[PDB]
């Protein structure tokens, strides 16, 4: 099922969608435009959206660092369930709370 | 957009 995955959306559309339809903590995954094969997480937080690159090497998935997973759903679920593990440089967590359905 | 930089463990 993977309801949080939006196959046909760009980053600017993801942004607008999270701002209109979501709450802070709402997030979604989409295909990368910047790198075909990869994915991107788009996450609403404090009324704005941050985007996070997801590496698909073919073997495994990760966030260009951090722990590696066999599938996209494993990566997303892991970061939904380990909130301290996803943080920017400044120390703020990027919280994947509420999957925004397509 | 805007791609955030991550701190791992």
């Amino acid at each position: 099922s993977r309801r949080w995955f939006h196959p046909n959306i760009t980053g600017v559309e993801a942004e607008n969608l999270l701002l209109t339809r979501g709450v802070d903590g709402s997030f979604l995954a989409r295909p990368s435009k910047s790198n075909p094969g990869d994915f991107t997480l788009s996450v609403r937080r404090n009324g704005a959206v941050t985007h996070i690159k997801i590496q698909n090497t073919g073997d495994y998935y990760d966030l260009y660092g951090g722990e590696k997973f066999a599938t996209l759903a494993e990566l997303v679920q892991y970061y939904m369930e380990h909130h301290g593990q996803l943080k920017e440089k400044n120390g703020d967590v990027i919280e994947l709370k509420y999957p925004l359905n397509c | 957009v805007d791609y955030g930089e991550l701190d791992f463990q």
